[PDB]
């Protein structure tokens, strides 16, 4: 299985922040497409899409938001934290079976 | 609006059997695949398996193979997960969640289920 790491842990109102997500493999499919997502799960919510094929922001998510990665290593930039982006962060692969999330991490405001 | 209704929290006894359900609405519900996530304290989440309702073509997640069995009523535009063997493990929030993309690829779970509480106690 693929193994994702998250930190558990991640700021003030404003700052810029990002999350890392290291995989054991690379994500990379024969297509040229890198199947990792990232999902935010507000505090007794559902998780929300974020970021699919590594780098593409999903509809409706803010342009705050953006992820890049290189081989195994994954990021997820946040512009101008605000209270809404409070929660825990994971990180998702598809290209192999079985699917498998990151730990998550969790984001805070001071 | 694109909405996901998830069945109430269960509390059940070891052994038993529990099928709870994901309804559907606001969107072609033959046209996506759906899938199933478990969350535990401790342990983030998990894939459980997915499921596309036009076809009825489901596949797992090796560990839950045993456990998990999915099906899809098209014509109430329900999707049900059935666990059987509950053990204490089974105690987690379950999701259920709709696929961003087609029949011969998608990307991510794009809309999610408010979730269902099962809690598994002697
Ligand atoms: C991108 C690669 C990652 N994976 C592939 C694996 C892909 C499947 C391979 C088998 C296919 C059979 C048939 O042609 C289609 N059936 C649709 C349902 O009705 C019956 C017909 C599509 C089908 C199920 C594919 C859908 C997309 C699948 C899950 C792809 O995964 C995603 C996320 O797109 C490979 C390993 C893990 C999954």
């Amino acid at each position: 299985d693929i193994i994702l790491t998250q930190d558990e842990l991640s700021v003030t109102s404003g700052e810029s922040v990002s999350i890392s997500c290291r995989s054991s493999k690379s994500l990379l499919y024969k297509d040229g497409k890198t199947y990792l997502n990232w999902f935010l799960q507000r505090p007794g919510q559902s998780p929300q899409l974020l970021i699919y094929l590594m780098s593409t922001r999903a509809s409706g998510v803010s342009d705050r938001f953006s992820g890049s990665g290189s081989g195994t290593d994954f990021t997820l930039e946040i512009s101008r934290v605000k209270a809404e982006d409070v929660g825990v962060y994971y990180c998702q692969q598809l290209v192999e079976y079985p699917y498998t999330f990151g730990g998550g991490t969790k984001l805070e405001i001071k | 609006q694109v909405h996901l209704q998830q069945s109430g929290a269960e509390l059940l006894r070891p052994g038993t059997s529990v099928k709870m359900s994901c309804k559907a609405s606001g969107y072609t519900f033959t046209n996506y695949w759906i899938g199933w996530t478990k969350q535990r304290p401790g342990h983030g989440l998990e894939w459980i398996g997915d499921i596309y309702p036009r076809s009825g073509y489901n596949n797992y997640n090796e560990k839950f193979k045993g456990k998990a069995t999915l099906t899809a009523d098209k014509s109430s535009s329900t999707a049900y997960m059935q666990f059987s063997s509950l053990t204490s493990e089974d105690s987690a929030i379950y999701y259920c969640a709709r696929y961003y993309g087609s029949w011969s690829y998608y990307y991510a779970m794009d809309y999610w289920g408010q979730g269902t509480s099962v809690t598994v106690s002697s």
